[PDB]
């Protein structure tokens, strides 16, 4: 099978992301403007984004031995290019307060932003590790962005040596598992096996191998203790950009892999799964309770949210349903990491130096910056599923699917983690309201983007059937 | 075949009676010729005179962007390795993927020539004025 | 005649002797020495996967792993670099002030 | 006020005032010199380069500089010079040039030898100049006198120190060429130094140290046949000299080697007593032989 | 032992061999032979009073060489010191081990051949490193760093350079790329990869005027300064088979190797290196030393890109007469 | 062809392990170029000879930049050799040795649970795989290349001097 220019108009938003990001390199490279560079950055992104139109105008097709392009794709493509524009727009002011150069910032959001996209056009062993690679590097330059700042540099070095060291784990389990199997496309994983033979060590052991390594990037226990270290010490947009398009981008690829491939069958996968989810909803939940700090607590949010979607993803096999609670809950998640993760990139904008204090202080931000104050206080109502929001959905789509295949120690679990949420978000709500002992149209811009991310959770926790149908009509190959 | 057995044996004994002439002439080197008692013999040589400190100080280097790039641009030499040795039957889509790949090469390259990179040269002369 | 269960055997010895020097060196430098040996022994694996079945996708696989090896190399080199020029001293345990 | 005021000429080591009339001259008057373990290693730590002496802050608090003693005994350092040069990777930090390894006393000289037995002295000054380093000596002793040479003694020392010249000039382009890395033309312009010094053999009857002006005049007179000799040079030098640009004065590599190397303006060559090429390249016409014209330079 | 099968392999073996010796003692007789050529260059004559024209002057040489003290010095890493020769004298000879000097006379005929002569540059410049680092000297130091950045500039373009004449044969192995010139020398269709592969193949020796590790008037001899004995003459002799190996190897990928009008081949492929050995010592007699920065920025700005745009002009000019 | 195979094995886990436990890092990256060279012999013998021909080229030249970092930061002649020795402690190593121990066990033990043939060490040209990496596995290629794009912007923003 080869290429077609049908297949080229069915991978516009890679096309279109890797192009602008050579006219990007281009324009750095002409001249050191920021301004310019940030708003090719953001046609780039918007391009990309228009042109999924054309791309479901053209329908799903087998595009390559390694891609495959349907509505699961262009779903998630959608969401992370959403993630990544929404990084442009946060870190631009943030940027203006950077002393050093400012323009490597976006070519390597867009270089994460196609990473994104390769993850969830992956249909192959090989594309899904190219994509766990070209989302990690560009993160490797971001969290490292003021390598001047203590926290940005040691957070940088953690993720590196911890990142680098998953991706070591994840490529020898995939060598184990081609060398069971003999062919690395998803629907091929298991298939030379037949009446009920489909265990077998080694290829057990390159799909755990390749677990702890996706584990990793989604932030699981035990491989969750750099999330709060390295959220606290990357800078805001940078903690936007993991939270959103990183979890999104290998949530999907782990659901694409775990439908698509015939292993996902296997009860010991999906004991050892359900035991992964259990302890990160639990540990995510707990670690959470005595956090001054908000973004080590956005952290734990992020292990007991991705615990969330594994309990989700699990009862894949039997019921039709767990597809759709997947991509709600992530289009939830989505918006409600963008709302918070905003309001601290806003709060944390400019870049007042690397050697003064980054210090949140949300206490009584009501009183002098209202609107941010109500984003962030509706975000934290999101997270913690009450209703009137989409976290409420999200987590009611994760129980119902929990309940439809009877795992009920998960929905004990979700319970329990909820009430726990509960507190720490709330106890974060009512000090936005306490009593406390710029000037330009981007950060304008920011504040509009904030504002969009809470009136829609709010919609759409309200009203839930748009995004439901919108959801449903991403359907991919049964 | 019996060439092939041939052959590998004859870079068998390429390589053995190489690195036994090397270490022979070394041993021949060593073993003929007498050796010496002065008092500064072992002092390392700096013209004459004894060194600041040693010879083992914390070096800077300058070299170090050139280094990774090097590394970078050797590994997208053996890709372009890999696809040289099979351009006839790849065709002419190969072609313009290679192109494709070429071009972000070149594109990579201008942007590290004008932001400053690969230019570690001293300010003081640069070859100016 | 050679069994794939000794090359595997093989891979996965070097694996977890890179995984022991990642472990058990503080020094930032023999960490990125200990990352390229269980890169280099995950492509060693998928290599001897791949000429198991007669297939050029382990070379292929092994391309990419080594691409991605000189890449995480260069930026270890350049977080090292900043490390030794902002702190004077490569040890990995005085990275610790995140916490709790 | 002076900043650092330490020896120059002679070692720190050292008793005494050289160029006191008290002070013995020749060193036989003095112990001879008996090389023992003690007097080594003392006189080699006392030529050991001390940095903080000269405020060289030794080592920076990222990344430590390290001192190079390129002298004496390079073959870049053109004789007995030795500089201590401090280096951060490639770039220079600082330079400490340290003179004295090649003192001769030769102003202690001239208050030991007469008036006519200082000649080879003063030749010996500069050991690529012979009869120009002659010229200035003679002329002031002349001066001393009350003699007025006539017009022949005037021609030969012009002539003998503009074939000097030539030489001194000759072998300074071919350590230039050298230095830059062509080691193939140095060969060429030795041999047109050969044909100098058959010319100044003839005359003078010495190569390179011709101790032949006198006070007064010259030692000899011309031989019969200098003229031959002269014209055969003459015939011989500007094609070589055309082959030694064309092969390696014009040459890209040694333009870049060379074009903006250490450069300074007038105002460097006048606070820092720059003279001969350096102060000429810096727009300062300022030349003995036109505006103080000495030895009958105003005829040719 | 009497089977054709085994006198096969045992001539395969000692045609290797007999190669071996060849390009050992032509690498010695082209150290005089520098001698003597550089004489003439420089219009004198160089060593030509031991014997007949000097011819004996390499024998008193090596007699000085192996009668030398070899010196280790207590400062140094010693296992390293004496490390470094070896690969500076073997790296080089297994890189000349895979060119065919004439139709069934090469030593391996191997299925990479020009990766192989890269694998031995790369495992070449460890010989300057080692040598460098080892013996515990500034210069050294020093001359260790200025030839890993002239390692730098030319390796970032070398195998570049090469893959034109890769493209054209269409194969790796050595007879093939030989094989494929039996109409036109590779010279005129790649003449950018041949004088890119030339100032790499320069710098493979770090032969003048890339001299930059063991610059006589730079840092006074650099690298081996401490290196004595025989130690020396390993390296002079390890860098002669360097430069006999480049000159093989442009006669193989550019001039059709062993291929000739009139001539027995190995008549032509013996002018050809000769040639070139006579080119090496022109070069290092002709043109001055630039400055290694400089260097540098040739080998990266100019020669890597002019390198990818002959191999793109190269595959469209394959692709369309296909 | 098996003999080489387990000779070059062989020389791999000695030279790793002997990378793993020494202190003098210039004569830990030469056991680390002998690994690497056990490990290209391992490759060469089971038919991969690009496989081999890529671990000395492109490997080799990794190295030597790991050399130029260790010339320019750690030599400082014994005082990094004792800083390293006082860091390496007996408990220290025998902590983590029993997890490593008890990983390659699991490890064999399922990797000895497959079935298999045994390779024939049928070789594999570098037309082949130009052939598959130009062919199903474009993209890879490309965005393999965007990714040596990012590490190389990555390298030039964190590696500045000033
Ligand atoms: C000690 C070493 C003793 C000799 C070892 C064997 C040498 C021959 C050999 O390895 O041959 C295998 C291969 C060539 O095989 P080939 O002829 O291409 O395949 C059959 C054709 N259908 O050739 C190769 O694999 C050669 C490539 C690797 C050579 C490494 C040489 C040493 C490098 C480190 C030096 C220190
Ligand atoms: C078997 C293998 C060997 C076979 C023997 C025959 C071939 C021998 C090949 C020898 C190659 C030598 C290459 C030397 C390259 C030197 C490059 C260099 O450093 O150039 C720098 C110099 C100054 O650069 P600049 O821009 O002024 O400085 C920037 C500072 N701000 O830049 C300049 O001065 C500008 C000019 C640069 C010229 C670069 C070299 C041109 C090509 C090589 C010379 C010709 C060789 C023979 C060719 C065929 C002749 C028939
Ligand atoms: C201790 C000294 C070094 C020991 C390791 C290297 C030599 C090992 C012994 C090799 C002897 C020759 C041999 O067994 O060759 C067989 C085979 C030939 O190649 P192939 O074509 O695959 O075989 C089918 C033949 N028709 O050969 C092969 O397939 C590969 C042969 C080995 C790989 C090439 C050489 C690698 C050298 C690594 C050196 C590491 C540092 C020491
Ligand atoms: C290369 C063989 C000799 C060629 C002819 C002489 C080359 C120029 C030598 C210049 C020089 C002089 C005069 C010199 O006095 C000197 O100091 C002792 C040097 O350093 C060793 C020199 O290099
Ligand atoms: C003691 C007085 C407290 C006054 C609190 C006023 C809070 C105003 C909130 C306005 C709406 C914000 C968004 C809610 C969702
Ligand atoms: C702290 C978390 C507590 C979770 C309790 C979950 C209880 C699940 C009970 C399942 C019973 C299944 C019987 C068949
Ligand atoms: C100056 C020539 C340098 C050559 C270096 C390599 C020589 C290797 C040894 C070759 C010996 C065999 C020569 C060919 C023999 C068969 C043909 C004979 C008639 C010409
Ligand atoms: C100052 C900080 C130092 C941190 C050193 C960390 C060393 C960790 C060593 C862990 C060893 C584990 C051995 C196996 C334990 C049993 C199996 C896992 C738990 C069930």
């Amino acid at each position: 099978m080869t290429i077609t220019p049908q297949n080229l108009i069915a991978l516009l938003p890679l096309l279109i992301v890797g192009l602008t990001v050579v006219v990007v390199m281009l324009s750095i490279a002409w001249r050191r403007n920021h301004f310019l560079n940030a708003t090719l950055s953001v046609i780039g992104l918007n391009a990309a984004l228009v042109s999924l139109w054309f791309v479901g105008q053209a329908g799903a097709m087998d595009v390559t031995p390694l891609m495959r392009v349907d509505g699961f794709a262009m779903l998630y493509t959608g969401l992370v290019l959403l993630a990544s524009l929404a990084t442009c727009t946060f870190a631009y002011p943030w940027l203006e307060g950077y002393n050093d150069n400012k323009d490597e910032f976006y070519l390597l959001v867009l270089i994460a932003a196609l990473g994104g996209i390769l993850l969830a056009n992956a249909n192959h062993l090989a594309s899904l590790f190219l994509g766990i690679e070209l989302i990690s590097l560009p993160l490797f330059g971001l969290v490292g962005y003021a390598f001047r700042q203590k926290r940005s540099l040691e957070a940088s070095i953690k993720y590196t040596i911890l990142s680098a060291a998953a991706s070591s784990f994840l490529l020898f389990g995939m060598a184990l598992v081609y060398a069971q199997s003999g062919d690395l496309s998803f629907v091929a994983l298991g298939k030379n096996l037949g009446d009920g033979m489909l265990n077998e060590p080694l290829l057990l052991a390159g799909f755990g191998l390749m677990i702890v390594g996706l584990g990793f990037k989604l932030s699981l226990v035990p491989f969750h203790l750099w999330t709060p270290d390295v959220y606290q010490g990357a800078p805001a947009p940078v903690s936007t950009f993991l939270a959103t398009a990183s979890k999104i981008a290998i949530f999907g690829v782990v659901m694409r892999l775990f439908l698509y491939a015939p292993v996902g069958d296997s009860e010991a996968i999906r004991v050892v799964l359900a035991i992964i989810a259990f302890a990160s909803i639990i540990f995510g939940n707990l670690m959470a309770l005595s956090q001054t700090n908000i973004k080590r607590l956005l952290g734990y949010s992020s292990i007991s949210h991705l615990g969330y979607l594994l309990v989700a993803l699990i009862a894949l096999q039997t019921g039709e349903m767990s597809m759709e609670a997947v991509g709600v809950y992530l289009a939830g998640y989505l918006f409600s990491s963008l709302g918070a993760f905003g309001v601290v990139s806003l709060m944390s904008s400019p870049y007042r130096g690397p050697d003064a204090d980054s210090l949140f202080s949300y206490r009584g931000l009501f009183w002098h910056r209202p609107i941010l104050a109500a984003v962030m206080t509706v975000m934290m109502l999101s997270l913690a599923g009450i209703p009137m929001t989409l976290g409420f959905i999200g987590k009611f789509y994760v129980l119902a699917v929990g309940v439809q295949a009877h795992l009920w120690w998960l929905v004990g679990a979700v319970v329990v983690g909820s009430a726990i949420g509960l507190y720490y978000y709330l106890r974060v709500a009512v000090s936005l309201y306490l009593h406390a002992p710029p000037s330009n149209w981007q950060y304008s811009a920011g504040g509009i983007v904030v504002l969009i991310s809470a009136l829609l959770v709010l919609v759409l926790g309200v009203w839930p059937q748009p995004l439901i149908s919108i959801v449903r009509l991403a359907m991919p190959l049964m | 075949s019996t060439e092939v057995i041939a052959h590998h044996w004859a870079f068998a004994i390429f390589l053995i009676v190489a690195i036994g002439l090397c270490c022979l002439m070394l041993v021949g080197g060593w073993f003929l010729g007498g050796r010496a008692r002065a008092r500064s013999k072992n002092v390392p040589f700096e013209s004459g005179i004894d060194s600041v400190g040693s010879a083992r100080l914390r070096l800077s280097a300058k070299f170090y962007l050139v280094a990774m790039f090097f590394v970078i641009f050797d590994v997208e030499a053996l890709y372009l390795f890999a696809w040289s040795t099979s351009i006839r039957e790849s065709g002419w889509v190969g072609f313009v993927e290679a192109a494709i790949f070429i071009f972000v090469l070149l594109a990579g390259l201008v942007y590290l020539v004008r932001i400053g990179a690969l230019d570690w040269t001293p300010a003081r002369s640069r070859r100016e004025r | 005649m050679i069994p794939l269960q000794h090359g595997l055997i093989l891979a996965a010895i070097l694996f977890v002797l890179g995984l022991t020097g990642l472990v058990i060196r503080r020094n930032l430098l023999f960490m990125l020495i200990g990352l390229e040996i269980m890169i280099n022994a995950s492509a060693l694996a998928f290599v001897v996967a791949g000429s198991y079945w007669g297939q050029t996708d382990g070379q292929v696989m092994y391309i990419l792993a080594i691409s991605l090896a000189a890449a995480e190399a260069s930026i270890g080199l350049a977080l090292l670099l900043q490390l030794h020029r902002r702190r004077q001293n490569l040890n990995i345990d005085s990275v610790s002030e995140m916490r709790g | 006020g002076h900043p650092n005021l330490r020896r120059i000429m002679m070692p720190q080591t050292w008793k005494g005032h050289p160029l006191r009339k008290d002070y013995p001259a020749r060193a036989t008057e003095f112990s001879p010199f008996e090389l023992t373990k003690a007097k080594q290693d003392l006189e080699m730590e006392a030529l050991t380069f001390k940095p903080e002496e000269w405020g060289m802050k030794r080592g920076t608090e990222n990344e430590d500089f390290m001192f190079l003693n390129l002298g004496p005994n390079h073959p870049s350092a053109h004789g007995a010079f030795r500089i201590v040069l401090q280096l951060d990777g490639e770039e220079i930090v600082d330079c400490v040039p340290d003179i004295g390894y090649h003192h001769r006393g030769a102003e202690k000289m001239g208050e030991r030898q007469s008036w006519h037995s200082y000649i080879p002295y003063t030749d010996r000054i500069e050991y690529l100049g012979g009869c120009v380093n002659e010229m200035p000596y003679v002329l002031a002793v002349e001066k001393l006198a009350g003699i007025t040479v006539p017009d022949r003694v005037n021609v030969i020392r012009v002539m003998l120190s503009e074939l000097f010249r030539i030489n001194s000039h000759l072998l300074y382009i071919s350590t230039f060429i050298q230095d830059v890395g062509a080691m193939t033309p140095v060969f060429f312009a030795f041999t047109d130094r050969q044909k100098i010094y058959d010319l100044v053999e003839a005359i003078t009857g010495f190569r390179m140290h011709p101790a032949w002006f006198r006070i007064g005049g010259v030692a000899h007179d011309l031989p019969r046949g200098w003229d031959r000799l002269l014209r055969e040079f003459l015939d011989w030098m500007p094609k070589r000299l055309a082959s030694y640009e064309k092969a390696a004065l014009q040459n890209t590599i040694l333009k870049g080697r060379s074009q903006g190397v250490a450069a300074y303006g007038a105002k460097e060559a006048l606070e820092w007593g720059t003279t001969g090429a350096g102060l000429r390249a810096t727009g300062i016409d300022f030349d003995v032989r036109k505006a103080r014209p000495y030895s009958g330079y105003e005829n040719f | 032992w009497i089977s054709p099968e085994l006198i096969e392999i045992l001539l395969t073996i000692l045609k290797a061999v007999v190669i071996l010796l060849v390009v050992v003692t032509c690498g010695a007789f082209m150290s005089f032979g520098e001698r003597r050529l550089l004489g003439l260059f420089q219009n004198r004559y160089g060593p030509n009073r031991v014997g007949w024209g000097g011819s004996l002057q390499l024998v008193a040489d090596m007699i000085k060489m192996f009668f030398k003290e070899d010196w280790i010095p207590k400062f140094s890493d010693r296992v390293i010191f004496t490390l470094a020769p070896m690969i500076a004298f073997t790296s080089l000879l297994l890189a000349f081990a895979i060119v065919p000097v004439s139709p069934g006379w090469v030593v391996a005929d191997l299925n990479i051949g020009i990766l192989f002569f890269l694998m031995m540059a790369g495992l070449a410049v460890y010989a300057v490193l080692f040598a460098g680092w080892s013996s515990n000297n500034k210069y050294s130091l020093l001359g260790a760093m200025r030839a890993s950045a002239q390692t730098l500039s030319y390796e970032v373009f070398l195998g570049l350079s090469l893959m034109g004449v890769v493209a054209q044969a269409g194969s790796f192995n050595m007879t093939d790329i030989v094989n494929s010139q039996a109409h036109v020398w590779n010279v005129i269709p790649q003449f950018f990869g041949f004088i890119t592969f030339a100032i790499a193949g320069v710098a493979v020796c770090h032969r003048h005027p890339f001299d930059q590790p063991e610059a006589e008037q730079e840092l006074a001899d650099g690298y081996h300064i401490e290196y004595s004995g025989m130690k020396f003459g390993l390296f002079f002799v390890g860098e002669y088979i360097g430069i006999v190996t480049i000159s093989a190897l442009m006669v193989t990928l550019f001039f059709g190797g062993w291929q000739g009008p009139l001539l027995p081949p190995f008549i032509w492929f013996a002018l050809k290196t000769a040639f070139f050995m006579m080119m090496f010592i022109l070069i290092r007699a002709s043109l001055p030393r630039p400055r290694y920065d400089q260097v540098m920025s040739f080998g990266w700005k100019i020669c890597l890109p002019l390198t990818l745009i002959n191999l793109l002009v190269t595959a469209a000019v394959i692709l369309w007469q296909a | 062809m098996e003999f080489a195979f387990y000779i070059c094995g062989l020389i791999a886990i000695l030279a790793t392990l002997r990378v793993i436990t020494h202190t003098n890092p210039v004569h830990a990256l030469l056991y680390l170029i002998i690994s690497l060279l056990a490990i290209s012999g391992v490759f060469f013998s089971l038919g991969a000879y690009f496989a081999g021909a890529l671990e000395i080229i492109v490997y080799a030249g990794a190295i030597m930049v790991l050399f130029v970092f260790v010339v320019m930061m750690l030599n400082l002649g014994g005082s990094e050799i004792e800083q390293e020795r006082q860091w390496l402690k007996p408990q220290v190593w025998i902590g983590p040795a029993i997890l490593s121990a008890i990983m390659l066990v699991v490890i064999v033990y399922a990797i000895l649970g497959v079935n298999d043939q045994g390779i024939d060490g049928t070789p594999i040209s570098a037309k082949a795989v130009g052939i598959t990496l130009f062919g199903p596995y474009v993209l890879a290629v490309e965005l393999a290349s965007m990714l040596l794009l990012a590490g190389l912007v990555v390298a030039f923003h964190v590696g500045r001097e000033e």
